[PDB]
């Protein structure tokens, strides 16, 4: 849990508020490093945010907006690298956060930042607008927190308030505090160092931190850093992980390096985390570099010796990189795709115009060949005509290397669906599942969602669907033959684990060995057809296999047959 | 005059704890004129007085058949104690004594191998699931069948045979009739299992599985 | 007193023309004191005077063993004629007469099926080629092995067993030792052949082939 | 034998004279219809030509040139269709044929044509030059023989002679005879008919022949023809065979026709002869039409639904249609070709220049992938370096749909070869084999040539190779393990039929089941390797198959293994 993904829902009204709270809980619970963006939004006053306590690093930006809650426990937060930036400018964004309308007692809104450990902001600036009740946001001197580089990064702080603030604690330096208490005294690790030192634990030369340290240090060495400016290689802070190969000097033949490591965020690692891709250049990534091809061995990227075999690109990738949804203009592009390198979104505009034409229920059948989605699946609109999603009935894996709003690999909201059709789905590689406000959707608690997840931070968030009680009434349940009572839908086709035998898609209790209309044979709990030229056998098996050389008797060829 | 025949306990009874083995002493050709038969049982030379006796069982040839049953201990039989039955009758000039015991020799562990039917056997009216039991000693052995954990009882086992090396071997033949329920389980690939129970087996038990293709 | 035992002709001899079958009448426990034994042979009640007699064969327990051999015709034995041996000795209060013949009943044709060894048997020190002979009658049957047309003689056949239906069944087990020449022929896939000779077989002969995979 | 192929060696000095005579014998023996050209050339005086007696039709042209023989028994020859024409002009060409140099008695040269039945020459003219001793070649009136169409076809008759000729028989019409006897009276079946009749058996209207008849007839019907002008459909002469399909009238869906037949030369047939190709348009042919693709079912041509898969074209086809031989300019074109749609010729210029560069012995290795040659193989030159033709050691079939000089599918002359390397060759689909003047070539009578042929007219013509006696001395013979003593060369690789077992190309007596250095398993008398992760077994088999699930024991996986 040391590492969790962030989000990318920047400032957009979350769909369901209950799930938004639980989502943040499941996500940042015990998380120490946010690979992504820390986005705390639309949180009510009576909300608990204790799971945020252990966050130390945020690779992306930090956005605290539209919250009635009064404080956010981010005391351990030391560094914000700001690889992404809010509105392409800010690493820290504190916006709004105040009562807009009507008792009990107390007021609404953020009060103190209390970013006690935050002593580094590598790339990015600060934005603090509105936030009545916000105090001590002008006492900081951010250019100690801003790194030597990208110092010009903007600062834009509004100091409007609806209340006055006490002075800082008398234990702090004048105008140096994150809050009125003593524990909120601003720590200063730059512009108070000996000589050209970007970071230090004091004004002395001996107090200066190592070149590779960020935010601060406990000593002069590269092992005493508080956070590594570039990469954490087994406790040491370095500029780059050891390459996977070292080249010959006289020739330039590549030789494998035992000391080689892969870059994962700001960490050198012996192997890439699950669902990430390994590359020859020594980096863990969620998309292969250009000119490379995805292949297993253990998923990995290899550069193409011959033409990179053509693959299907979904939304958020290549020519569809900036396309919102699947529409009549792109639906054909997925003709006979087994695997889509991208995402799939279905919005109300998919089934409406944009002088484009509205989509139709038959066109969606194109996806019946789809087995894997690298990105995510999002369905906010779907025809009333169709009862389920059996268009996607052969989808096995939604890897989630991309996630809707940075969080949800699978999303299903506001549909007239009556059950899920995804009988082949076995893995949600990453991200959460959000299924809510599907007035008629039954067969949710019938799915063993536990099976589909692969990491702790994953979970299903469901609410406002048709009540499980209401579904039991009307007599809806898994078919007799669905083992462990796990099923995606009503009929025998929708079983998860087939108790008896599988005739293609139907889960049936009797294959047609011994006197079936077209004779059959079993093979790993699958019914399969005996070769037609095999002769039907009365009370005995008809064949051992599919071919004509496996018959018991023939229709008319030393092993084969030829009626 | 009469004739005596002494049978050992069933090998399954010997090895399973909650089953009671019993040495059985049969008396046939007990005359209509002299039916009074008397039994004395001995273990390693020592009388017992524990056994019981079934009543006179009259036969087709107008003779009685008296059977004496001595329930035995698992340890005593497995450790090679001699069980001796002394029958006494008026028609016998001298009493008949017969001594049974465990086979005396080097014990050896069986190797169990299941063979499926040949393709050609399928045209017939029944297919045979074969269970080879090889290189064991002594001959006392119990072999059963079962599919999906349920005993099957169409099987016929040969008598143990002496191999060139000295150990014993045999075959068992589970008949799977045409149109049979045991056939549907076979063609659907359900697990058929040949259970074996023998002394030298660790835990006195091993069973081999068998299914189609 | 002595004891007589009468053996039939070998089934192979009965069916092959150029092989001479012979009913063999053994006499054991012929006293040291009274060795003079006399034989009278009868076919369907009629004396023969054709048989010959092997000499006294002294045994471990200080007794003689006299064996009388009556060479028989193929037609006479196959048509169910009774062969009767009347032994006479001084130690016998009355002469002993023993009658052998073809088994009397419905004749049925065997079905021959060759099974290969199980994968697991290969770790052992020998693999077993199995030849099932099923649903035949009567029990008189001869079973051989051969590879590349050359007889193999490491095989062990069970005694015929009564099936639930009445017909007989048995197995044969050709042992192919580890490192054996018969093993190299097996692993190279050479043809192993289980020959069967039985009355009801057309031409009194059928043989099934068998090879690896 | 009713039908034989012709030749296309027009006027070129045959390589070996003995074989040329035998070649014509094997070819036209019992032949009644020459699908091709009747070319009688360089025949000596003491030569027998009785096999020609039954020739009735010649589809191509007739060339009688450079012969010392005194007559050619072509009395039954009725028609010469002349689809091909000698020098692109003549259906009949009689050239030279006379003693050029120095006893016994008698002179050399042709005497009388004696084409008693020849009453039709559809397309073509006549050429008779020189031929001293040729008599009655100006008494013919060819425009009775020439059909109504292509009548303008040329006539060019030289009447030089070295002797005088008797008058025709008094039984003939004045100046109408093929020879001085009565049996050589010219039959006249045109310009002596009633009205516009192209053919007739007399001057009366009732004598006129049917429209479809050619040369003549026995009556007015189309069954009374002597030869069909277009096609022979089961005794009837028609204009075109019945199509394979008949089209719907309202739609135009094709419906199979039971009466449909294929065109084979001038004959409607129920199926195409062996080695010929069947087409959808209802024709037997040796090359598919353009846009079509060769495929079996029974070889057949199908029009390409998708792009016609790229295939390799040999000499005499497409861009190589007019290329004499394989040279440095084209050798690369056969890179990794399994099947070549064309021919392959290797002439002395292949291994010499033409300011092109000479070919080298290593370049020829390109053909080691070649399995089938549609056309023919001709080798008049080959490097002294190479001992055999094992470059072609995987060639299985030389179909012979094209033939060198119209006759020889396989030719091997004037080489320093010491044995044939063609261990995979099983079929010479058509045409003769000519192997002569290979001073060092042994292992000829070791080949079971009988096996390779597919029709009566095929045979091997061998002469002037190294004597079989001389080969036995020196101790050359098939390896011990070559079954039936058939082999293409010395070593164990060159066996035809392997007595014991095949380790790739070597024929060996012991596979490595039971304790081989790399353990093996047998499969149809082939040695194959056990999976490496299988554990070597001492005195027992190591595996049942190639995979890792077929081991006896493993190196380190419920059925599989993983050392
Ligand atoms: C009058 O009626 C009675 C009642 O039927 C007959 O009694 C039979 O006598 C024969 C004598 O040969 C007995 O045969 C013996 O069978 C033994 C095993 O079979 C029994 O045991 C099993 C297991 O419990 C039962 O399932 C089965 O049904 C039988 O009850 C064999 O082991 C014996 O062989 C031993 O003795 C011979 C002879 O010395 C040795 O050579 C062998 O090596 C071996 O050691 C024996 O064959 C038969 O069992 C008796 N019947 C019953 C019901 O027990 C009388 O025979 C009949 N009339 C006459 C004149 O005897
Ligand atoms: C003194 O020494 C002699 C010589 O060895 C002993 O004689 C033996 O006596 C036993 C008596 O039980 C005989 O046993 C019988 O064996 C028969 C078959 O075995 C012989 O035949 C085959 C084929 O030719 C030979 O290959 C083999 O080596 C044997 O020679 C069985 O068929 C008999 O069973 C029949 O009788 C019993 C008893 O009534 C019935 O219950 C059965 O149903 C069956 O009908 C029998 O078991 C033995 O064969 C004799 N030896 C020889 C060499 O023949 C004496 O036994 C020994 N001392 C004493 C006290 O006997
Ligand atoms: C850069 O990475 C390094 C490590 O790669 C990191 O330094 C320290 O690494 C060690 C382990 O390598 C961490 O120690 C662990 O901390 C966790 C708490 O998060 C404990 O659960 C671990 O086990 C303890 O508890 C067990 C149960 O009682 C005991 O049996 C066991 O002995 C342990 O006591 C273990 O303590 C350590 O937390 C980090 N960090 C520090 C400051 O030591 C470094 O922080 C990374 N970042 C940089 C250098 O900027
Ligand atoms: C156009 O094609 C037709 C045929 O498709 C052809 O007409 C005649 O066809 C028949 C058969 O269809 C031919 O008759 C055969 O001729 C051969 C000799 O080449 C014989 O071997 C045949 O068998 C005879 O001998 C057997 C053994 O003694 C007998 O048992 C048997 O009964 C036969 O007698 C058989 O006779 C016939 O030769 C042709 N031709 C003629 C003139 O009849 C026609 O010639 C073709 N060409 C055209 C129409 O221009
Ligand atoms: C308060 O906010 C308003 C608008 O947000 C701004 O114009 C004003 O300057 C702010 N007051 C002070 C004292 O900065
Ligand atoms: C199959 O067996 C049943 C047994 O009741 C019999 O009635 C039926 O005719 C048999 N069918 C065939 C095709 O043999
Ligand atoms: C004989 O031939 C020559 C040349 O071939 C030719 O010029 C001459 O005209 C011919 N003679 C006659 C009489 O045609
Ligand atoms: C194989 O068997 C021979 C038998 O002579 C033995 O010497 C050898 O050690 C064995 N090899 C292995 C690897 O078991």
């Amino acid at each position: 849990t040391q590492v969790c993904t962030g989000t990318d829902m920047k400032l957009r009204l979350p769909a369901s508020p209950e799930t938004h709270l639980d989502m943040l809980r499941h996500l940042y619970q015990g998380c120490q490093v946010v690979q992504g963006n820390l986005e705390l939004t639309y949180l009510p006053t009576n909300a608990s945010l204790s799971f945020l306590q252990d966050i130390q690093e945020v690779q992306g930006y930090v956005l605290i907006a539209h919250n009635q809650v009064r404080q956010v426990p981010l005391q351990r937060l030391r560094i914000v690298r700001g690889t992404q930036l809010f509105e392409d400018n800010y690493a820290l964004a504190v916006l709004d956060n105040g009562d807009p309308l009507n008792t009990g007692a107390s007021p609404g809104g953020l009060r103190e930042l209390q970013l006690r450990s935050l002593t580094e902001i590598l790339k990015g600036g600060v934005l603090i607008q509105r936030n009545p009740q916000l105090c001590y946001q002008d006492t900081i001197l951010w250019k100690d927190i801003f790194h030597k580089n990208n110092q010009l990064a903007l600062t834009l702080i509004d100091t409007n308030r609806s209340r006055a603030c006490h002075p800082c604690s008398p234990m702090c330096k004048g105008s140096r505090c994150w809050g009125e208490s003593s524990e909120d005294c601003q720590s200063l690790t730059r512009t108070v160092c000996a000589g050209g030192c970007a970071r230090c634990k004091g004004p002395l030369p001996t107090d200066c931190c190592h070149e590779q340290c960020a935010a601060g240090c406990t000593g002069p060495k590269h092992s005493d850093c508080l956070a590594c400016l570039h990469f954490n290689h087994s406790g040491i802070c370095e500029l780059h992980c050891p390459a996977l190969v070292t080249y010959n000097t006289d020739t330039f033949e590549s030789m494998p390096n035992p000391e080689g490591r892969y870059t994962f965020g700001a960490s050198c690692v012996t192997a890439c985390p699950y669902n990430y891709l390994s590359t020859d250049v020594g980096s863990c990534t969620l998309v292969c570099p250009l000119h490379n091809q995805e292949v297993t061995a253990t998923q990995r990227c290899e550069k193409c010796s011959k033409p990179c075999a053509r693959v299907c690109y979904g939304l958020g990738m290549e020519h569809l990189r900036e396309v919102r949804a699947v529409t009549s203009a792109n639906i054909q592009e997925f003709a006979g795709c087994k695997k889509i390198f991208g995402s799939l979104a279905f919005l109300p505009e998919s089934f409406d115009g944009d002088p484009t034409a509205p989509l139709q229920p038959e066109q969606l059948q194109v996806f019946e060949t789809l087995e894997e989605i690298t990105g995510y699946l999002y369905i906010s609109a779907w025809p009333d005509s169709l009862p389920d999603l059996s268009v996607f009935q052969n989808l096995q894996v939604i890897r989630g290397r991309i996630l809707h709003n940075g969080a949800y690999s699978l999303t299903l909201q506001g549909l007239g669906i009556s059950w899920l059709g995804l009988r082949s789905l076995r893995e949600l590689g990453s991200g959460l599942a959000l299924i809510h406000h599907n007035t008629h959707l039954c067969f949710v608690h019938t799915v063993p969602w536990d099976q589909l997840f692969r990491n702790p931070h994953q979970a299903l968030l469901h609410t406002a669907n048709r009540p499980e009680d209401e579904c039991v009434g009307e007599g809806l349940a898994c078919h007799q033959l669905c083992a462990r009572g796990h099923c995606w839908g009503p009929g025998p086709t929708q079983c998860v684990n087939c108790s008896q035998f599988l005739r293609g898609q139907e889960c049936v209790e009797e294959c047609r060995v011994l006197q079936g209309l077209p004779r059959e044979y079993v093979n790993a709990r699958h019914c399969l057809p005996c070769h037609p030229e095999c002769q039907p056998q009365n009370g005995s098996v008809t064949c051992f296999g599919p071919e004509a050389d496996q018959c018991v008797a023939c229709a008319h060829d030393p092993p084969f047959c030829v009626a | 005059g009469p004739s005596v025949f002494l049978f050992p306990p069933k090998p399954k009874d010997t090895l399973m704890i909650s089953r009671t083995p019993e040495v059985t002493c049969v008396v046939v050709d007990v005359s209509h004129e002299d039916p009074e038969v008397k039994f004395n049982w001995y273990v390693d030379g020592v009388e017992v007085h524990n056994a019981k006796t079934k009543p006179r069982e009259e036969q087709y040839n107008s003779t009685y058949r008296v059977v004496s049953v001595l329930t035995v201990l698992h340890q005593d039989w497995l450790n090679g104690k001699e069980y001796k039955c002394k029958v006494s009758n008026k028609a016998l000039p001298a009493p008949i004594e017969k001594t049974i015991s465990k086979a005396k020799g080097q014990p050896r562990e069986p190797q169990v191998y299941t063979l499926p039917p040949s393709r050609d056997e399928y045209l017939s009216d029944s297919v045979s699931l074969t269970c080879l039991v090889k290189g064991f000693y002594p001959s006392d052995i119990a072999v059963e069948w079962e599919s999906n954990g349920q005993p099957e009882n169409n099987y016929k086992t040969t008598p143990p045979v002496l191999d060139s090396d000295g150990s014993f071997f045999l075959y068992s033949k589970l008949t799977v009739p045409r149109h049979s329920e045991t056939m549907r389980r076979w063609a659907h690939g359900n697990v058929f299992s040949c259970s074996v129970m023998h002394e030298a087996l660790h835990n006195h038990y091993t069973q081999k599985s068998l299914s189609l293709s």
